[PDB]
């Protein structure tokens, strides 16, 4: 009952106009034009009959793409590209890089211009091609295609009608963390057979992402360096290509723990006199104002919200004592309140953080790390 | 009731800020040279990360002068406390969903590496089949 | 119920001021364009453009509804988009777990099929 869509295939041979191969592609040319019934119970038959039938799955891609059918429905080619695209192989090895780039540029010029609302039209197709790239890189003989399509895939994701703080919609950022952990799963794996050029994103399309506002892709960019620190130690780092991630580690450490961020050198490359001429026009004019302000934004260690929501839960589940009296910690609010305001009264009702701030970050930095729930974000010192 | 006015006037305000902070910086390069305004994607990024970083630095001029003193400002404290308590889906209900989808994909390609070689070997026991 | 009624006008004044700054600056965009219509202008060379990444522009002026502005247009859209992206990812995971059964029962039937056909091959 569910095999005679396979023995009818095996009966004569493959790779010719048999019964099912004509049928499914005629159903695809029928489903885009809205005259047939809605395809929610037709496309499961399609995704069943077109799983790994390579002589057929190399034929829907060259037909139902590149905007010639995309403007008709688009609510179902996304589902087709969720189906066939995670299961594909190339055999025209030279005629693919000149096809997916054109295809997704033609996605992008229609994705973010008309409608003016990214209602799940671009980035899921990027996530599906990015899922395909796992299937490509897992085999051999064509990873040189994969780690050449991946870099301009990331250089097409980081155009700034998608990624930044006016409107975000998140569909850039987790597609990007998939796009980076596929590379780090390539990184941790054994049997090195590639040059270093394939696996470092470079300061034009990673220095913009690392300065974002969501915590978890900053954790993914941390996970990159904490795993690509392996296998780049073997290459001689005497100024060939490893200078780029020396720059990236020596401003991430200068950003999140080593608070020397003001009078240092060009940290992202912005020549930090920009900071001396942007800090000096903002308010709350108290004394500790240079080192307090520019340390974090929306979620990691000092100036955040995730710090105090982990610290207040941390001390309400160890010693139920005097609760915290304000919002976000700093260098000055914690000092000038909980040293000269609860010196004797409320002295030993704390988490044995006997010093000031320099040990207050550590008694949550050894809480994000060991308990494996929230993130794994440990590129502070190392 | 009286928050959708805030949201729509808000989005218009952010868009006007975003456009002005680009055009008012291209005007400098107009006035400095004579005509001389093209720049490619090598140095477009260096002009763009700065306008990322400046608006991100203006972001932290609230979490030091508005959310230290725990007031009860109706428009400006309780909405910020109800709404910046959100983005609580960042952990397991969204991060390891991205793990589980790959953990499903790995089994789905493993269940095709069998079937492809299976049919490519099952061909050779059907043409060998005499008449 | 009245603090927000003042916050409305504090928003209106500064959004009008930013509109007027944008109109004046955009009217002064094409000032030195009419002197010699070239409209390509390649040299933006590094000796003078590196100066531009050292001085900002358009500071705030303490009335500041640009402060609260950036959060209620970011942390509403982030939460809303997450609560849609979970729905789409769970839909795809449900449909692929539906497909694993329907094409893992096939890999048994074909193995036991080619076993019996190899038996008929051996008996000829």
């Amino acid at each position: 009952k569910h095999l005679y869509s396979s023995i009818i295939l095996i009966k004569n041979s493959r790779d010719e106009s048999s019964s099912p191969y004509e049928w499914c592609i005629w159903q695809l040319k029928r489903c885009f034009a809205h005259q047939i019934e809605t395809p929610q119970e037709v496309i499961p038959i399609i995704i069943s009959v077109s799983s790994m039938d390579n002589k057929l799955s190399s034929r829907i891609i060259q037909t139902f793409c590149n905007l010639k059918y995309l403007k008709l429905d688009e609510l179902t080619l996304k589902k087709v590209c969720g189906g066939i695209l995670p299961l594909w192989k190339p055999e025209l090895i030279s005629g693919t890089r000149e096809f997916f780039v054109k295809f997704m540029a033609s996605i992008f010029m229609w994705s973010t211009r008309d409608g003016h609302d990214n209602n799940c039209t671009f980035s899921e197709t990027c996530f599906y091609v990015l899922q395909m790239i796992t299937n490509w890189v897992l085999d051999d003989k064509l990873i040189a295609l994969g780690l050449t399509l991946l870099h301009d895939m990331q250089s097409l994701l980081t155009l700034d009608k998608i990624f930044n703080n006016a409107t975000s919609n998140r569909f850039s950022t987790m597609a990007f963390i998939s796009s980076l952990d596929i590379l780090t799963q390539l990184s941790k794996q054994t049997k090195s057979d590639y040059a270093i050029q394939y696996l470092i994103v470079g300061p034009d399309i990673m220095n913009k992402v690392f300065s974002s506002d969501d915590p978890l892709l900053l954790s993914a960019a941390c996970r990159y360096l904490v795993a690509t620190k392996n296998k780049l130690m073997q290459y001689p780092s005497t100024n060939k290509f490893v200078r780029m991630q020396n720059q990236y580690i020596m401003d991430l450490t200068n950003y999140l723990y080593r608070n020397k961020v003001l009078s240092s050198k060009s940290l992202f490359g912005v020549s930090p006199d920009f900071f001396k001429q942007i800090l000096e026009n903002l308010y709350i004019p108290t004394a500790d104002f240079k080192n307090a302000k520019f340390f974090t934004i929306t979620g990691i260690p000092a100036l955040s919200y995730i710090c105090i929501i982990i610290l207040r839960r941390l001390e309400t589940a160890e010693n139920t004592k005097i609760k915290f009296t304000s919002g976000i910690i700093n260098e000055e609010t914690f000092n000038n309140f909980f040293r000269v305001h609860h010196d004797e009264i409320g002295q030993h009702g704390w988490i044995k953080g006997v010093n000031n701030i320099h040990d207050l970050r550590v008694k949550i930095l050894m809480h994000l790390s060991n308990t494996a729930n929230p993130y794994r974000d440990i590129a502070a010192f190392l | 009731k009286q928050w959708e006015r805030i949201q729509q006037l808000e989005k218009e305000h952010v868009e006007v800020y975003r456009e002005l902070l680009i055009t008012l910086d291209r005007l400098y390069l107009i006035r400095k040279h004579n005509h001389a305004v093209i720049l490619s994607h090598t140095q477009q990024r260096l002009l763009e990360i700065r306008h990322q970083l400046q608006i991100n630095l203006e972001k932290t001029a609230l979490l030091i002068r508005l959310l230290e003193k725990p007031d009860n400002t109706n428009v400006l404290f309780t909405k910020l406390q109800n709404l910046l308590e959100e983005s609580n889906s960042l952990d397991y209900e969204l991060l390891q969903s991205l793990g589980a989808q790959s953990s499903l994909h790995k089994q789905l390609i493993e269940s095709r590496a069998e079937r492809d070689e299976l049919m490519s070997k099952l061909i050779e026991l059907s043409s060998k089949f005499p008449k | 119920k009245d603090v927000l009624d003042v916050y409305i006008k504090n928003l209106e004044n500064q959004i009008g001021n930013k509109r007027y700054f944008l109109k004046q600056a955009q009217g002064a965009i094409d000032e030195i364009t009419k002197r010699s219509l070239d409209t390509e202008g390649k040299p933006v060379n590094s000796e003078v453009f590196t100066e531009l990444l050292r001085k900002p522009m358009f500071f705030s002026e303490r009335a500041d509804p640009i402060g609260f502005s950036l959060t209620s247009n970011f942390l509403s859209l982030r939460a809303q988009s997450s609560s849609e992206w979970l729905s789409l990812m769970n839909d795809q995971s449900v449909d692929q777990k539906a497909m694993l059964l329907l094409q893992n029962n096939i890999n048994s039937d074909l193995k036991e099929l080619l076993r019996k056909l190899q038996h008929q091959m051996t008996i000829m």
